[PDB]
């Protein structure tokens, strides 16, 4: 799924499929604005 | 013993870096950004 350029961001917060090892990983899905894609990040208050 | 306890505990110190554990600055950050992070944790733990 990471082997694709149909997507746009792949921003994780390479080394970011090396850190994907934790508890139950979610798939929180939602429709944003292009001004709200910028605010899907840790923080963004 | 008190000299050892000081010497042990300062491994946990951030020294102004992101983490005080090398396996999270390396396995999460990019290798250009991992260099400066692993730079400072060497210098910080050296002067301990």
């Amino acid at each position: 799924l990471y082997n694709s350029t149909f997507f746009s961001t792949f921003k994780c917060y390479a080394t970011k499929l090396n850190d994907l090892c934790f508890s139950n990983v979610y798939a929180d899905s939602f429709v944003v604005k292009g001004d709200d894609v910028r605010q899907i990040a840790p923080g963004q208050t | 013993a008190q000299a050892l306890n000081t010497l042990v505990k300062q491994l946990s110190s951030n020294f102004g870096a992101i983490s005080s554990v090398l396996n999270d600055i390396l396995s999460r950050l990019d290798p250009p950004e991992a260099e400066v992070q692993i730079d400072r944790l060497i210098t910080g733990r050296l002067q301990s």
